[PDB]
């Protein structure tokens, strides 16, 4: 509390990571490593570009 | 005359309505929440849903 800031920001921080690794380990029949996952984003993200 | 047709055009608009909509949801998420003045409008755009 001491740095004074909302919450909201700290625990997102968290969350997000959380939540967006925990997609990536499950979901899938077939586990992928993360590296093949932050790849696969960036494709997808350039792809539109 | 309780009984109407439906050729193309009408489902074909139908479909692509809701390709609309998909994208809409994203679109009001990206509108309130991005810089204004810099975000390109085909900065939001993907039409693969469509």
């Amino acid at each position: 509390y001491r740095r004074g800031y909302k919450f909201s920001t700290y625990a997102t921080w968290w969350i997000r990571q959380a939540i967006t690794r925990s997609i990536a380990d499950q979901a899938r029949t077939i586990r992928i490593p993360v590296h093949m996952i932050e790849t696969i984003n960036k494709l997808n993200r350039i792809s539109r570009q | 005359g309780n009984r109407r047709i439906r050729s193309v055009g009408e489902m074909a608009e139908n479909q692509f309505r809701v390709g609309l909509v998909r994208v809409e949801r994203a679109v009001k998420e990206r509108l309130s929440l991005g810089d204004l003045d810099t975000l390109m409008p085909q900065d939001m755009i993907n039409a693969k849903p469509i």
